[PDB]
């Protein structure tokens, strides 16, 4: 997939109307 | 327990400075440090 961050070794949130139960 | 052809790499280097042998030296170092990372808490778990 990347190989680059391993080949060196060797934003927003909206609110929803929901139904919350525990 | 470590296997055959596993500490013989960690003793000396049969080659002269090859990268794959750096990878093959950092793999055995981990296979020998990980077991220690368990047995250093195993004899604390014995007290449990």
């Amino acid at each position: 997939r990347g190989m680059d961050d391993v080949a060196r070794h060797l934003p927003v949130n909206a609110r929803v109307p929901a139904d919350l139960v525990i | 327990a470590i296997a055959s052809e596993a500490l013989s790499l960690l003793s000396n280097t049969y080659v002269d400075g090859t990268e794959i042998d750096s990878s093959l030296r950092i793999r055995a170092i981990q296979q020998m440090a990980r077991n220690l990372r368990t047995v250093l808490d195993s004899f604390e778990r014995g007290t449990a």
